[PDB]
């Protein structure tokens, strides 16, 4: 046994770019090397160190709107800035495997396409969509990929490794949503701070009494995007901490006798949300009483699921509901994944399995996009679905037909 | 019925290359875990 | 407490030798060249080797014998401590 | 195992990339009473080893 | 028996296993031939941490097999180190230059991160590595060196180094050529110390001159060296003075722990590892804390560990896991390499 | 209990690896060979279907051997009809060549997965078809190409019984699905006093 | 001395908690098969899990296991009537 | 039974009495073939240790009411091929370091009389005359 079949290593560096974090890195590896920000500080500044020092404008954009690249001058800069720090490889040396949403464009994913072929002259490249990848991190050729990225929650259904594109539900219910609540309440209780980006030092605060602090005389940083991406930070933050995920309609008798939880700003104010830390989480499943929009009609995560699931064809719904693949950052939140299990199982008809993936344990989930381009690149039948430059420079430059 | 396609084989190398992956994150884990204790107890050993 | 109590080290275990005329699990040790071998072959082998090593300083080439797939190293570097027969 | 004399409990071949070929594992039972097992292989906690398989352990 | 070689820019350290400290230290500069200071074409492959050409990498590794230490490669098993973002390529044909060319028996490659926290004897934490071209944080949780959450700085001793010899010179000292480079460094690693709170040190430094210290060159001359010896290496706290726009190590470390996962950056903050030569200056500890206490929250209970090793704390942790008994499974023998090829350096590990 | 059956890990386990231990037992054993050299070499896979060629490690004895993978491109058996073959024998009045070649072509891309071409199927340029609609066409030109050239009854009523009774199935509500359950209890219940009739008989 | 005992016995405990085995022995478990007897005594071989073999003909035919969640397989008996 | 790893633990001296240097236990590292076992069993075995030649690396067959130590052999593992003796090596015991082995002889009555009839044991029995 010689394994002349086991499998190929030959480039491939996977990018998967996403709204709140794109990540890269070889394939054949299992984790991601290079993993920062994805909003670059346009004055272009795109790194986790660059992107905190203060200077005159620094702009924060984020070139994927909704999923979807429109900047490409910024786009081709995060890239080129990647390569050359992270990866110091030349562009003409390895193939890439660029991820990308199942809603992409035709003429979008033409440019794209054009753009790797013509200033990088990469040797092959290849564009699968994050739905195949996920579902490959998990070896799954069939179910649910349950996407929360930070700007949209997406029950995307594959069959046969193949996305249904007609069964996708693009609900805004998102990171962003959770970000934005949070945002509101703090303001609604205290004042929402810059981290130490303008702190100078903190001092001990009593638990809820007013904290006291030095303010820096740096630049005044008069864009305010930046500012409320500083934010943002510690929104996150906060959300990742703290903030969890009910596990029941969220009656209000259960949450005031629930234990209390502590977090620290970035000036060392302390204060207690163990009352209403779990009634953000809550638009996620059940958008029908949230304060942002109270006359609003959304569908929550398992209603999500369940429409995807409905859109397609009953052959493939056995598939699709015993292999539902949770992925994305909104996941790692606390008691999220029992909470949607259980929704689904009381939702869902009964006499049909529902396997909920047991990935949760790791964060990988976030990374599970990259994981599955790996595994695809460091195949050996895959290698001849590159798109080589021969392909592109004989005139065709379709990757419709090809993908 | 049909015979098996191309993607028919891609699939399952793909399957096994994705429980290939997954078998050695843990182990790697398992393999570090193991390392860090054992130098920490070789290192409370010699104070010992 | 020592005399009742010799706490020595494990006894090191040994190598597994081999024969280098063969590659097989090595049976004998020349007493000469001080190289462990298992068939007669290799004892004239070896014998032959020291034989073109003594003559001069350092015998600039090695034996080679029964190489296998991969590169036979051809091993003269296996260093016979022994010195001279008698 | 070959050279160990100790039952690994459940487990499958499989081959890995470069042509290596990995065991692995999974966990039942608690781990314990296959370890105690190897004594029905060789050949409650002693019926128990027998119920619970029907001596279907993988010599050599 | 085992080997252990560090592929510490600037300075190659390299061993025995077993034994408190490195038997052969030497510059990590090979000229095409000779790797010894003298007018020749002299070159560093691994200036920031990274192996850019392999001949002269092959040529190093000859020489410290060789003439640094007496014992023959193809009958020792080599411990090898790389840098905690190595690519892929890099360590394939390291793997492959090592089995080829020296027909090494076994050999193992680990991240510089781990080794050090090995040195350190800790299960978890931030390895804040500064080597003398790279500096590097890397979050380790249970020996998992945590990849994505490792955060790469491009400053080292070698731009201490120049912004030193730009401030001496701009205060009226020959310090232009590399011939003064070379005593330039020598004062930066003997002299040249770290104060904190720099904003009240360079006030009393001006205001009263027993912060001035004499340094004598080799050629009889005498100069003082003052309120910029800490000036100097302030530059890892506020890379400003540098002239690049990138944050300190402390805001890197931050920004690394933050990076980790919740629920354990706990331990990441009680368990931070100072390690590298680029450390060694006395009272850098001391502001560590301070300035990790400032940004981190006041109710953690931050603690800088800094053995005095920190040079060769790699080279210890190397040396630890190369005698470690357990460790001695996970060599990759010459049969795997020959039957799997270079890519078999990327499985058995960690 | 009885043997587990896992895809690809469960929670708590680990798989063992390979020795490399005890060097100084293996020191002779592996230090009388050497390595075959590994080169980083360039490759062309014959089933690229084009003039690239790639880079792969593979040792400098077999600088031949142009690719093992490439024997696993097994195109799917998709007659290929010609212009006057349609217009001879595949003519249709609610069907038209273009629709024709357009599902023969997504037929051929995606290997006759029929649900992944309704997925994919352009909706706007040909009005709506349902699946066994596709497969039904699908078929009878099959048929009709292998008969002229000198495989089984496809039954497009069969599907139209299968699908509408399995969704109507999936839809049944709480409380209907509930009274199911209960009328399939009482029905085995009557079998059992059945049975328990027929054997005291 | 029981404190000691007791200590002793729980830095044993946390050493199990680690990793029990973790190497194969190549040298014989890598070439070497595996075999079993039932309590019948009837032989089998162990399957090891091998990456797709190359098809050298039009055998291995589409299976569509996704399908088989609801079927099993076509009986040769039907209803035989229009 | 396995092989052996003897390790004195320093224990302070007799509590009862003044100070000095004494030994409360002894702890023996048996290893078997399915994994490893450390017994600490009573210091007064420490004299049949070194009465027979108990080194680290042989096999030992102890014994649970009478404690007292039979070295089998070494172990085949250090049988290099080079090393001419025989009767001194032994295999590594296979199963558990704690073997309760059970066995049953059926002898007929005139077998124990016939076992109890003639003498053995020195007394000059080795005489071939008389
Ligand atoms: N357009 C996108 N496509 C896919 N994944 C995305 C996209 N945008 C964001 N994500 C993923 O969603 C995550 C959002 O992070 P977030 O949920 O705020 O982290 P956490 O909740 O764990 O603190 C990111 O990790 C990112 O990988
Ligand atoms: N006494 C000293 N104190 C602090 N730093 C020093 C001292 N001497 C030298 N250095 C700097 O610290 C570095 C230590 O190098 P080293 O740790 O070998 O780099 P690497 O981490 O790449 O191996 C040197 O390269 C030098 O620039």
């Amino acid at each position: 046994s010689g394994g002349v079949y086991g499998g190929d290593e030959v480039g491939a560096l996977v990018f998967d770019i996403g709204s709140y974090t794109v990540r890269a890195g070889y394939a054949g590896e299992d984790c991601p090397k290079v993993d920062f920000p994805t909003a670059i500080g346009m004055v272009y500044y795109i790194d986790t160190n660059a992107l905190r020092v203060p200077r005159e404008n620094m702009e924060a954009i984020s070139p994927l709107k909704n999923g979807m690249v429109e900047d490409w001058d910024s786009f081709q800069a995060i890239l080129d800035h990647t390569y050359k720090m992270h990866v110091k490889s030349e562009a003409s040396l390895h193939p890439v495997l660029m991820s990308e949403a199942p809603w992409n464009t035709r003429a979008k994913r033409e440019k794209l396409t054009e753009l790797m072929f013509e200033h990088y002259n990469i040797p092959a490249f290849f564009l699968c969509k994050t739905a195949v990848l996920t579902a490959f991190a998990n070896g799954r050729s069939t179910g649910l990929i349950l996407d929360s990225g930070a700007t949209h929650t997406t029950a995307i259904p594959v069959h046969d490794g193949y996305v249904l594109q007609q069964g996708i539900v693009k609900s805004p219910l998102a990171g962003d949503f959770i970000t934005m609540q949070c945002r509101e309440l703090f303001q609604e209780m205290n004042i929402e701070l810059v981290p130490p980006y303008m702190i100078a030092s903190k001092e001990a605060v009593r638990e809820g009494s007013p904290a006291n602090w030095k303010r820096k005389e740096k630049l005044p940083q008069v864009t305010r995007s930046w500012h409320n991406y500083m934010c943002n930070c510690v929104i996150q933050d906060f959300q990742a901490s703290v903030l969890q995920v009910s596990d029941s309609t969220y009656d209000e008798q259960v949450a005031a006798q629930m234990p209390t939880v502590h977090y620290e700003f970035p000036n060392g104010y302390n204060c207690d949300f163990g009352a209403e830390r779990l009634k953000i989480p809550e638009g996620l499943f059940d958008p029908s009483n949230v304060k942002g929009l109270s006359g609003n009609t959304m569908l929550g995560v398992s209603h999500v699921v369940t429409t995807s699931v409905g859109m397609c064809d009953i052959d493939i719904r056995p598939g699709l509901y015993g292999s539902v693949i949770v992925a994305g950052g909104n996941t790692l939140i606390q008691s999220f994944t029992d909470r949607l299990n259980r929704e689904l199982s009381q939702k869902t008809p009964p006499s049909m399995r529902l396997k909920l993936i047991a990935n949760n344990t790791t964060v990988e989930r976030r990374f599970s996009s990259w994981i599955g381009g790996s595994i695809l690149a460091s195949l050996g039948t895959f290698q001849q679905m590159w798109i080589s430059k021969q392909e592109y420079e004989e005139g065709g430059k379709q990757c419709v037909e090809r993908k | 019925p049909r015979p098996k396609s191309h993607w028919d084989y891609l699939l399952e190398e793909m399957q096994w290359m994705a429980t290939d992956f997954a078998q050695e994150r843990r182990w790697k884990v398992a393999a570090a875990k193991k390392l860090v204790r054992t130098v920490v107890r070789h290192h409370e050993e010699k104070q010992l | 407490f020592e005399e009742w109590f010799p706490q020595g080290r494990p006894p090191k275990v040994p190598v597994r030798e081999v024969c280098p005329v063969t590659h097989r699990p090595a049976l004998y040790r020349d007493p000469v060249t001080d190289i462990p071998y298992a068939t007669a072959r290799a004892f004239k082998i070896i014998r032959e080797a020291y034989k073109k090593y003594i003559t001069a300083h350092g015998l600039p080439p090695t034996a080679s014998a029964l190489g296998p797939g991969p590169p036979p190293p051809e091993p003269l570097p296996g260093s016979g401590p022994r010195a001279l027969r008698q | 195992l070959t050279v160990p004399q100790r039952c690994i409990g459940f487990a499958r071949r499989r081959v890995g990339r470069g042509g290596r070929v990995l065991l692995d594992r999974a966990h039942s039972d608690y781990d314990s009473v296959f370890h105690h097992l190897d004594l029905e292989m060789l050949s409650s906690k002693d019926l128990s080893q027998i119920l619970v398989n029907i001596k279907s352990c993988r010599w050599r | 028996a085992a080997l252990v070689v560090d592929n510490g820019s600037g300075m190659c350290k390299a061993g025995f296993a077993g034994d408190d400290a490195p038997r052969a230290v030497f510059p990590s500069i090979v000229g095409r031939a000779q790797s010894k200071r003298g007018i020749l074409t002299l070159k560093y492959p691994i200036e920031h941490g990274i192996v850019t050409n392999w001949d002269d990498m092959e040529k190093i590794w000859h020489h410290t097999f060789y003439n640094e230490l007496r014992v023959a490669p193809e009958e020792h098993p080599v411990l090898l180190t790389e840098a905690p973002l190595n690519p892929k390529a890099n360590r394939e044909k390291m793997t492959q230059i090592m089995f080829e060319t020296f027909n090494t028996p076994a050999m193992y490659v680990a991240i510089q991160a781990v080794l050090s926290l090995y040195a350190s004897g800790r299960t978890t934490g931030i390895v804040m590595d500064s080597g003398d071209g790279v500096t590097h944080t890397v979050p380790i949780y249970e020996g998992y060196a945590l990849p994505h959450a490792i955060l790469r700085l491009d400053l080292a001793g070698r731009d201490l180094t120049d912004y030193l010899m730009k401030i001496l010179t701009e205060r009226g000292y020959s310090f232009t050529t590399t011939a003064e480079r070379e005593i330039v460094r020598d004062i930066k690693e003997k002299l040249c110390y770290v104060a904190l709170d720099f904003e009240q040190e360079m006030a009393t430094a001006a205001s009263s001159s027993s912060l001035e210290k004499s340094y004598e060159l080799p050629d009889g001359q005498v100069i003082t060296i003052g309120n910029e010896r800490f000036r100097c290496p302030e530059a890892l706290f506020q890379p400003s003075f540098l002239g690049m726009e990138s944050c300190g190590i402390h805001e890197t470390t931050f920004n690394s722990i933050m990076k980790c996962d919740v629920d354990i950056r706990k331990d990441l903050y009680a368990n931070t590892v100072l390690s590298g030569g680029t450390t060694m200056y006395p009272g850098i500890a001391d502001r560590m804390q301070k300035e990790i206490t400032a940004l981190a929250p006041s109710t953690m209970k931050i603690k800088i560990i800094a053995p005095p090793e920190r040079k060769y704390s790699v080279w210890i942790g190397g040396s630890i896991l190369a005698s470690l008994s357990t460790f001695q499974q996970m060599w990759i023998s010459k049969q795997e390499y020959d039957e799997s090829g270079p890519s078999i350096v990327h499985r058995k590990c960690f | 209990y009885a043997l587990l059956y896992s895809d690809k890990k469960d929670a708590p386990p680990l798989l063992p690896s390979d020795t490399g231990q005890g060097y100084r037992t293996v020191k002779a054993k592996l230090g009388s060979k050497k390595v075959r050299p590994w080169k980083w070499m360039p490759f062309t896979n014959p089933a690229r279907k084009d003039g690239a060629m790639f880079f792969h490690w593979r040792r400098a004895a077999e600088e031949g051997k142009d690719y093992p993978f490439a024997r696993f491109n097994k195109t799917v058996q998709v007659p290929v009809y010609s212009e006057q073959e349609y217009q001879l024998y595949l003519h249709d009045d609610a069907w038209t060549k273009a629709e024709t070649d357009h599902l023969f072509d997504l037929s051929r891309r995606f290997d006759l997965r029929f649900v992944v071409i309704h997925d994919r199927y352009d909706h706007q340029q040909f009005k709506k078809r349902s699946v066994e609609d596709l497969k039904e066409r699908y078929y009878h030109i099959c048929a009709k190409l292998a008969n002229v050239r000198a495989r089984r009854k496809e039954q497009l009523e069969r599907l139209y019984n299968r699908t509408p009774e399995q969704v109507a199935e999936e839809e049944y509500l709480l409380q209907e699905l509930r009274k199911i359950e209960a009328r399939k209890k009482e029905r085995e219940k009557r079998s059992q006093d059945l049975q328990k009739l027929i054997t005291a008989a | 001395n029981l404190k000691t005992l007791q200590e002793r016995e729980a830095r044993l405990r946390l050493e199990q908690e680690e990793a029990e085995l973790l190497t194969y022995t190549r040298e014989d478990a890598y070439s070497m098969e595996y075999v079993y007897e039932d309590v019948d005594g009837q032989t089998e071989v162990m399957p090891l899990w091998t990456p797709p073999t190359p098809p050298q003909d039009d055998s291995d035919i589409y299976l569509d296991s996704v399908m088989c969640l609801m079927y099993e397989a076509t009986p040769i008996p039907e209803a035989k009537l229009p | 039974e396995g092989e052996v790893t003897e390790l004195t633990p320093c224990e302070t001296e007799n509590p009862m009495g003044g100070y000095g240097k004494t030994i409360s236990h002894v702890i023996i590292g048996l290893k078997t073939a399915k994994g490893t076992k450390q017994l600490k069993l009573d210091p007064s075995i420490f004299e049949s240790l070194q009465k027979e030649r108990v080194e680290a690396g042989d096999v030992i067959y102890i014994e649970a009411n009478s404690g007292a130590v039979k070295r089998q052999g070494r172990c085949d593992t250090y049988a290099t091929e080079f090393d001419l003796e025989a009767e001194e090596y032994v295999p590594l015991p296979k199963g558990d370091v704690h073997k309760k082995k059970e066995i049953i002889q059926d002898v007929t009555l005139h077998d124990l009389d016939v076992a109890n009839a003639r003498p053995q044991g020195g007394q000059d029995i080795l005489s071939m005359m008389g």
